[PDB]
């Protein structure tokens, strides 16, 4: 059945410039991060639901299909996990700062032996960001190591033929490594009208205060089922199904 | 792509 | 609980599901963004400048028995775009129930 | 039957930076302006064709269809005018600077009373330019008068719905007024779909020493059949059929 | 003469047609652009950085009996884009006769 | 959009 979170405050957008929200397939955004970053300190939808006590466990989980045809395209479950979408047991690690769903990255290693973030860095787990992002210069390095060429502004491309032979990249999160094979981190698109492959890593620096940060976006979540546990303030990963 | 609240 | 919410996948770039705002509910598709903390949808009072609401759904306050005005102005900047409007209050149904 | 322009020099492109040439439907470009602006003083194809005396009249004419789903999309005629595509009789304007096909505009008048480029200005007739482009604040004024809205960098959108309410614009070339109505100068596109119409006047400042320059692109040639005459350096317009 | 060259229209923004470079003809689409004066096509030897030729038709001189090499560099900037490469020589047939 | 040799 649905829930009805009542007396939720939301904004009504009257001006939104740029190509971005014109092109975007979606009408708006429901943010599910911490109230600490809420504009006008509005109480967020999950916090209001939580307060109203409408779910037994204050957790929510994402499954995202990586096949464009495959229905359902993904599944969010409000108040529990779904076992047909992941396999194994979930691996948890705690939130390091409560604003975004921020977590500690131990290091990122391209198999060839390019180790980025050796010494550890910070990452936010974000369902609203399509690709993986990381600091410009570090990502450039990563990109050249797997032979992707620049398009514009930190977006990279690989001739689709090569996908099948690139190195796997491992993100070590909380002890164990999470592995992204080439077909996981490349997106087959159609610019002009043709089969092109986007590199699934784009470089963009987030300024301090909050930055510099890696952003584990849908590319990651597309391979590893993610649970956001507001009750324990920990993120949980498992290989998807 | 799209990177959502800086 | 638990409430499954089916998302649509668009190019492995955009994942979005449907929610309803209002009594009776008005149905909006939204990304459930773990990277921000606000809910907003276009208003029917959007300026002709907002090319985005020429083609997205627009929330019409007058058709909701549960609408409480608020009027405070917000402004949000995403890595991908900014926007602004005024805040309002109503019932959110996940899904459009 | 064709023409064989022989011994033609042309560029073999090895690097082509940025989005624009990925997105385009075309492989390359065959420039048809005067020799003056040619890179490496290479002799242009039509120049080389007049030189091997391949055509009887050294003129070429363009019909461009304004319906995206029309067979043919338009027609370049090398060495004559195609009578089946125009109505009335050509009126010719003399080329002032023989480098681009440059001509003198007397004024652009918007039917609500706005007159832009009063006292005249210069304009190039360009088949490889989609929209009409004119200096930024002058097009800014034109766009407020017809009520379009800023999109990104000198381009404006209008609801396709509002198009029949819009005034007609009139460019006065060589004593004649050439009218473009709202269905002429606005252009239907898709990002998401429908209702998204571009306003066919883009604002761009071409700096001294060539510029300032207005560009009459496909929007104007789509309404007026263009004859480019190298024997006499005049450009002729007649209403396309 | 008169030689008719039929153009394909794309969204009223792009009008282009088919020509051939080489004996026997290799066919390319080009816009017959009165705003510039150079003819060019992607080279089969375009750098890996040249994303654009990976999805477009590429000219190969080694299949043309009438090619004369030239090799001087050329570079053009359009109001829309930039390119570079080297010049060559060959027959151009219009249409791809 | 395409505006062709500034
Ligand atoms: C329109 O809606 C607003 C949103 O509900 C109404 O006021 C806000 O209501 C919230 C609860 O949802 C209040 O409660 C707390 O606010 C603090 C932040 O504001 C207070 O603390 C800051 C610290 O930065 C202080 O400097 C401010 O002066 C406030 O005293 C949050 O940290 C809590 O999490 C919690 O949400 C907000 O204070 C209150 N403020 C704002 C700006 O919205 C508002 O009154 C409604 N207006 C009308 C006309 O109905
Ligand atoms: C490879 O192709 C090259 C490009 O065509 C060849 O070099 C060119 O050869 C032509 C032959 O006609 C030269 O052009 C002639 O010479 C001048 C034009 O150049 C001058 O133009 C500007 C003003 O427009 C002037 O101010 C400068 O001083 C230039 O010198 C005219 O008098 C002729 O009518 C004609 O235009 C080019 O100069 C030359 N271009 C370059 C970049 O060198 C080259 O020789 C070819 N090689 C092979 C093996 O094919
Ligand atoms: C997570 O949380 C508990 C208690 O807050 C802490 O002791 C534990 O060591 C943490 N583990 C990790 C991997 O962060
Ligand atoms: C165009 O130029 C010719 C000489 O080339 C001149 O005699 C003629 O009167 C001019 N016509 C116009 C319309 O300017």
């Amino acid at each position: 059945g649905g829930v009805k979170v009542e007396r939720q405050v939301f904004g009504e957008a009257t001006k939104q410039p740029g190509i971005t929200f014109i092109a975007a397939k979606f009408d708006g955004i429901l943010g599910m991060a911490y109230p600490r970053i809420s504009v006008n300190n509005v109480l967020p939808v999950f916090d209001n639901l939580m307060q109203q006590k409408l779910v037994d466990q204050n957790i929510f989980s994402f499954y995202l299909s990586r096949d464009p045809d495959a229905q359902p395209g993904g599944e969010l479950m409000l108040g529990g996990t779904d076992s047909k979408y992941y396999k194994g047991s979930l691996s948890y690690l705690n939130v390091t700062r409560k604003a975004y769903w921020q977590v500690h990255l131990d290091q990122v290693e391209v198999a060839s032996g390019l180790t980025l973030c050796k010494e550890g860095c910070e990452a936010i787990v974000d369902t609203g960001t399509s690709l993986m992002v990381g600091p410009v210069d570090e990502v450039r390095e990563l990109q050249k190591a797997i032979g992707a060429v620049p398009l514009i502004q930190g977006e990279y491309m690989i001739p689709c033929e090569k996908v099948s032979t690139l190195p796997a990249i491992t993100l070590k999160l909380g002890g164990k490594g999470y592995k992204l094979s080439p077909e996981d981190y490349t997106l087959k698109v159609s610019q002009a009208g043709k089969t092109l492959c986007l590199s699934g890593f784009m470089g963009m620096d987030i300024p301090p205060p909050s930055g510099p940060l890696w952003i584990l976006g849908d590319v990651f979540i597309g391979r590893y089922y993610t649970v956001f546990d507001r009750d324990n303030n920990r993120v949980g990963f498992a290989e998807a199904a | 792509x799209v990177v959502x609240a800086x | 609980g638990p409430i499954p919410e089916v998302l649509k996948n668009y190019m492995d770039a955009q994942y979005y599901g449907e929610i309803g705002i209002g009594t009776p509910p008005q149905c909006f598709t939204v990304v459930f963004d773990t990277g921000s903390s606000n809910l907003w949808v276009p208003s029917i009072h959007c300026k002709l400048l907002d090319i985005a609401c020429w083609i997205h759904h627009k929330y019409n306050s007058d058709k909701s028995s549960t609408y409480v005005k608020n009027g405070t102005s917000f402004d949000i900047h995403y890595g991908s775009g900014s926007l602004s409007g005024y805040l309002s209050q109503d019932t959110v149904s996940v899904p459009c129930q």
